[PDB]
Order: structure tokens, then C-alpha cells, then sequence
């Protein structure tokens, strides 16, 4: 569980964690819950109910997540120290990020509350699925809530390319890494520093784009299946809980890789400020 | 999310037509565009389906090796293509998107889509001067093909508004009236325009019938 | 594939009245019946979706029932704007989109007169060599209503005489337009035209005449 939390830092002065396993299996019942009141015409007035309870389920979330914000700006001040012109504030940095981290796990189950409370929501609701002959089922709930809350996702995500995305911040860190070298000074330590976080910041924004890539395609295969069909009962729910679970995995990804996207450029911005420092108002 | 199709045309019978269908959504998602036609006095008749996200289009058996429905996801537009037309093609052509009801949810307005050899003429507009309340029209002449839309004030007088049915004239032109009927107070006090459309030949006549 | 017997052909049922058309079906369709309002120069209107779900925004009068081989549309109270063609429709996902043949539902209702009106030719026509006359029949019941031209007290019948169609509208009442068509030599020659109506409503057969 502690491999699991990713960090962003979006804005010259900003912090957030997000636990993966926690957001994926929120989005899983955000998933079940609209299936089911969208498959039965009778029940789409319930949306309204659902909205309200998942609107309220992301406030109690956010509400634990701000039992940390206090160490979570202790660690952020230390951040924004570190990048500006250090065996104390490496050290600052790293009890800071592992005493914030273990802030979260202390609020293991204080999470996992909010977190059964929308699971049971979810299948509370999926267990009311009526069809009129459990043999031909319709799968019009599957329609409306891919046309109404998947495909945008879908064609905003095909709009970007995010190959070329990762082929932009290769780039930048092979001309970083040799103008490093070329550097032959506290100012080499807080660059070198920058360089490493961004290095590591690449491989999660690459992880999460292969997820991206190869959910696009296995959702837009998995749809064509599951639509305009009469499917037996058993086999109706067996595939909303898949396509939940592609949309779940999909979703955190996107959620993630566009945070990722943000978080590189706002510290690549400030590396490129020190590279204008101590080249320019120094040699 | 709305349906919008061509406006009306004549075909020339052995031509080959296509009525338009953009979706007002930027893309057909997981759509069914349907398409039937109501032929003259004939009830509905349902012609074919495409499911864009499929890929695949499905006709009724009197339709299949004349009609093609193809779809443009760049501009997110289903065409319906009905080859070598011959008279008994003249019908409105309508759309539809299969709803999550398992029905028809959302319809075009319609193309009249009329198979003659005979050309786009306009109409004519004359005043239906009157003569205990008192009525009031204007008279659509010599117009081909069908259809003409006739509003009232651009739209604000609609009560009392009897727009009759176009009867087509031993000349091959249609001719209709659209009558309304007002108080003789408001006679003289009130403006009084018709306004004409006839969509085939581009003709948008506001005409202001006088007592 | 599925044939749909809708009956009946044509319905003259009052105000206030209940109606029920009724869809068969050659085979067993289990919920798969959409019932429409197709309405005069209007695009036809979803009523009921899946046998028996009221579309959202369609009075509560409207009901679909039934299930199977047989389903039935109720209209518990008929009111003046539900006077429209209603069909029936079914889906099977193989497709089939088979249709039911249509029920003309017209209201059956008080005995009106008609408001005869006569309408001369306008001077901006008269001046392009042409001269059509108008006789407006308003807001008429039966829809049944027999109107002949006198030019100079002679009957002219095959000239023109085209007799728009009633809409029927929604104060359950038609309307007609017979238009006598012909050169402005021939309208020039003559100086008194009328209409001679003849109707249910009219005891005496009115005319109008200029």
C-alpha cells in the first residue's frame, strides 16, 4: 500500500496525494451505481440522489485528506527552499516527504470507511437491476452512460497525443542531463536535484500513458460488445462490472497522467530559471 | 442534442439523391441513425439504420441495392443515398436516433424530397384583401416543388392561423392559402405580414396584406 | 418479419371520451412496442417506449399496456389536440424496425356552421393576366361541405374548382378553400360571382357574392 500514492505539485507552490488503489475503487462504484439506475428507464430520477451522495462521499474523502495539509505545506516549504540558491535541507525534505506519507497511512481505515460506505451504495443499488425477461436484458444502461460520461473521456484523450507528449520531456531532460555534464557550485546540487525529481516524474507520466493507450483501445473494443444486445441476466451484470472496471482503470490514469503533465512543466519552468541564473547574471 | 436534415428537393426520376442529418452532439457516440420515410398517403416506412460506432448499416429488404447510408464523423453527419429514384419515391425522408427507450427518441424535420423532371419554379404572393369579426390571407400561387412555410407576423400571430394544404393545379404547380382570422377593431390598428418561405428555389416573401 | 395488425383504421370518437388502439404481433415480441403522435407536417413524436413507459413530457392520459402478442394504447380523456395519425412500432436488435399500419384518430363533435367568406382577385395578380377567386369556409362540422361557383348566375363547374383540404384543428373545427382559377379576359366579361354553400349546419344554403 505505501508504493501507491502518487504526488503532484501542479503550481509553483502546491502539493497533492493520490491514493491509486483508493480513487480506482471509487471510480469502480461511481461506474455500478450510474449502470444501474440507467438500465431500468423507471429509475433514471434516482441520478439525482446518486450525485448528491457521491458529491458528498468526495467531501468526506477530502475532509480526512486535510488531516495532513498541515505537514503536507511544512513539506512544501522546504520544496520551495530547495529549489532556490543542503546536506540539512536534502535531509529536511526527505524526514518531511516520509513523515507526511506516514500521516496518510495512520488514516488507513479512516479512508477504507468512506470507501466501504460507497461500495455498499454501489452494490446496493446493482443488486435492484430488473430486466423484463431475465433471458433477453437490455443494454441501453450501458449506452447512456457511455455516451453521457465515457466517450468524452474517450475523444479528449484521442485529441492529445500523449506519445508525442513523452517524446517532448525526453527531449528536455537529454538536453538538462547534458548541459549537467557540461557543468565542469551550490548550483549544480539544487539543478542536479530538480533533474532527478523530473526524471522520476517521467517514468510515472509514461506508466500511467501506456495505461491510457491501452485502455482507449480495450474500452472502444469492449463497447461495440456490449452494445445493441439482448443479453441473459448473469451475463448483463458480468459485463457492467467489467466495463466498470476498464472505465475505473482507465479514468485514474487519465486523472493522474494529466496532473503528471502539469506537475513536469511547472518544475521544468523552474529549472530553466536557474539555468537563466547562473549562466546569464553570473559568467 | 437535436437532428437537423436538408431542406426539400426535386430529383430528376433515374437520379440519385442524398439527404443530410448533422447531430448537433460533435460526434454520433454510440448512435443509431435511423431513417424512414412517409410516402404520399402511405404510413410510415422504415428504411435503414447506422450505428456509426459499428461501422455497419442496416436496410429494410425493399431498400437494399438502392439506398446507402454513410456517415461523416468529421463533421458528424448521416447521409442517406437513394439511387436511380423513380416516381413513387416522392416522400418525406425523415431521421431518427434509437433512444435509450428502445425507440425512436430524437426525429428530423423532414426533407420532401419530390422525383420530377419538371424544375424549381417559385411562388407567387398575393394579398387576400377582406371585404362580426373579419378575415384575413395570403394567397401562395404557381410554386413547385413542395414545400411552402407560411407564418404570421414573423411567427407572433398564430391563433386563428388556418394554413391549408398546397392542391396541385392542372399546370404541374402547387397553390395554397393561409387565412387568419382577426377582430375589426385591431384592423386598422394592427400590422399584418405574411411570411413566405419556399426552400427549394430560395424564395422568402413578407408580403403586407392591407384591408 | 414481425407483422404489426394495427386496429382500427380510423377512430371518430368525442371529447372527453376514452380511446384505445390496440398493435398485434405475428410472433412474440416481449417489451419491444414504441407507440408515436404523428401529427400533419410535424415530425412524428415518441410517445410510448417500451410497451407501457410514459415518454417524459406526455400527458398522463396517454397509457401503454399489454404485452407479447398483443398491446393496447389508452387515451383516457380525448382531448382537441390529440387529433393526429398514432402508430405502433416494434425493435429486434437483428434489426427490425417493422411499423404498425396507423389509426387517424378524428373527433366526432358538435354541429358548427360555417363562417363563409368570399375573396376577390387582388389588383397586383390582376395585372399579370391572371384572376383567382377564394371562397373561405371557417370553422365547420361535418367536414362534408359541397361549395359551387355562379358566374353571372350560371354554374360554372369544371373550371378550376380546386377545394382545399380541411385542417382540422385544435377547437375540434375544419376549414376549406375552393379557388375558381381563370384569365382576367374571362373575369373582365363578368361582373357578380358567388359561392353557393350547402351543409349540415346551414338550414339554409347560404352564398357570398361580389
Amino acid at each position: 500500500i505505501a508504493n501507491s500514492i502518487d504526488i503532484l505539485q501542479e503550481k509553483e507552490g502546491h502539493l497533492d496525494f493520490v491514493i491509486i488503489p483508493h480513487y480506482t475503487f471509487l471510480d469502480y462504484y461511481k461506474h455500478l451505481s450510474y449502470n444501474s439506475i440507467y438500465h431500468k428507464s423507471s429509475t433514471y430520477g434516482k441520478y439525482i440522489a446518486v450525485d448528491a451522495f457521491i458529491k458528498k462521499i468526495n467531501e468526506a474523502y477530502d475532509k480526512v485528506k486535510s488531516k495532513c495539509n498541515d505537514i503536507k505545506n511544512d513539506l512544501i516549504a522546504t520544496i520551495k527552499k530547495l529549489e532556490h540558491p543542503f546536506k540539512k535541507m536534502m535531509d529536511e525534505y526527505n524526514t518531511k516527504k516520509k513523515k507526511l506519507i506516514k500521516c496518510i497511512k495512520n488514516h488507513e481505515n479512516d479512508f477504507n470507511k468512506i470507501c466501504m460506505d460507497m461500495k455498499n451504495y454501489g452494490t446496493n443499488l446493482f443488486e435492484q437491476l430488473s430486466c423484463y425477461n431475465n433471458n433477453f436484458c437490455n443494454t441501453n444502461g450501458i449506452r447512456y452512460h457511455y455516451d453521457e460520461y465515457i466517450h468524452k473521456l474517450i475523444l479528449s484523450v484521442k485529441s492529445k497525443n500523449l506519445n508525442k507528449d513523452l517524446s517532448d520531456m525526453t527531449n528536455i531532460l537529454q538536453q538538462s542531463e547534458l548541459l549537467l555534464t557540461n557543468l565542469n557550485y551550490i548550483y549544480i546540487d539544487t539543478i542536479k536535484f530538480i533533474h532527478k525529481e523530473m526524471k522520476h516524474i517521467f517514468n510515472r507520466i509514461e506508466y500511467h500513458t501506456k495505461i491510457i493507450n491501452d485502455k482507449t483501445k480495450i474500452i472502444q473494443d469492449k463497447i461495440k460488445l456490449n452494445i445493441w444486445r439482448t443479453f441473459q441476466k448473469d451475463e448483463l451484470l458480468k459485463r457492467i462490472l467489467d466495463m466498470s472496471n476498464e472505465y475505473s482503470l482507465f479514468i485514474t490514469s487519465d486523472h493522474l497522467r494529466q496532473m503528471l503533465y502539469n506537475t513536469f512543466y511547472s518544475k521544468e519552468k523552474h529549472l530553466n530559471n536557474i539555468f537563466h541564473h547562473l549562466i546569464y547574471v553570473l559568467q | 442534442v437535436q437532428l437537423v436534415q436538408s431542406g426539400a428537393e426535386v430529383k430528376k426520376p433515374g437520379s440519385s439523391v442524398k439527404v443530410s442529418c448533422k447531430v448537433s452532439g460533435g460526434t454520433f457516440r454510440s448512435y443509431a441513425i435511423n431513417w424512414v420515410r412517409q410516402a404520399p398517403g402511405q404510413g410510415l416506412e422504415w428504411m435503414g439504420r447506422i450505428i456509426p460506432i459499428f461501422g455497419t448499416a442496416n436496410y429494410a429488404q425493399k431498400f437494399q441495392g438502392r439506398v446507402t447510408i454513410t456517415a461523416d464523423e468529421s463533421t458528424s453527419t448521416a447521409y442517406m443515398e437513394l439511387s436511380s429514384l423513380r416516381s413513387e419515391d416522392t416522400a418525406v425522408y425523415y431521421c431518427a436516433r434509437h433512444g435509450y427507450s428502445s425507440g425512436l427518441d430524437i426525429w428530423g424535420q423532414g426533407t420532401m424530397v419530390t422525383v420530377s423532371s419538371a424544375s424549381t419554379k417559385g411562388p407567387s404572393v398575393f394579398p387576400l384583401a377582406p371585404s362580426g369579426t373579419a378575415a384575413l390571407g395570403c394567397l401562395v400561387k404557381d410554386y413547385f416543388p413542395e414545400p411552402v412555410t407560411v407564418s404570421w407576423n414573423s411567427g407572433a400571430l398564430t391563433s386563428g392561423v388556418h394554413t391549408f394544404p398546397a392542391v396541385l393545379q392542372s399546370s404541374g404547380l402547387y397553390s395554397l392559402s393561409s387565412v387568419v382570422t382577426v377582430p375589426s377593431s385591431s384592423l386598422g390598428t394592427q400590422t399584418y405580414i405574411c411570411n413566405v418561405n419556399h426552400k427549394p428555389s430560395n424564395t422568402k416573401v413578407d408580403k403586407k396584406v392591407e384591408p | 418479419d414481425i407483422q404489426m395488425t394495427q386496429s382500427p383504421s380510423s377512430l371518430s370518437a368525442s371529447v372527453g371520451d376514452r380511446v384505445t388502439i390496440t398493435c398485434q404481433a405475428s410472433q412474440d415480441i416481449r417489451d419491444s412496442l414504441n407507440w408515436y403522435q404523428h401529427k400533419p407536417g410535424k415530425a412524428p413524436n415518441l410517445l410510448i417506449s417500451d410497451a407501457s413507459n410514459l415518454e417524459t413530457g406526455v400527458p398522463s392520459r396517454f397509457s401503454g399496456s399489454g404485452s407479447g402478442t398483443h398491446f393496447t394504447f389508452t387515451i383516457s380523456s380525448l382531448q382537441p389536440e390529440d387529433i393526429a395519425t398514432y402508430y405502433c412500432q416494434h425493435y429486434d436488435n437483428l434489426p427490425s424496425y417493422t411499423f404498425g399500419q396507423g389509426t387517424k384518430l378524428e373527433i366526432k363533435r358538435t354541429v358548427a356552421a360555417p363562417s363563409v367568406f368570399i375573396f376577390p382577385p387582388s389588383d397586383e395578380q390582376l395585372k399579370s393576366g391572371t384572376a383567382s377567386v377564394v371562397c373561405l369556409l371557417n370553422n365547420f362540422y361535418p367536414r362534408e361541405a359541397k361549395v359551387q361557383w355562379k358566374v353571372d348566375n350560371a354554374l360554372q363547374s369544371g373550371n378550376s374548382q380546386e377545394s382545399v383540404t380541411e385542417q382540422d384543428s385544435k377547437d375540434s373545427t375544419y376549414s376549406l378553400s375552393s379557388t375558381l382559377t381563370l384569365s382576367k379576359a374571362d373575369y373582365e366579361k363578368h361582373k357578380v360571382y358567388a359561392c353557393e354553400v350547402t351543409h349540415q349546419g346551414l338550414s339554409s344554403p347560404v352564398t357570398k357574392s361580389f
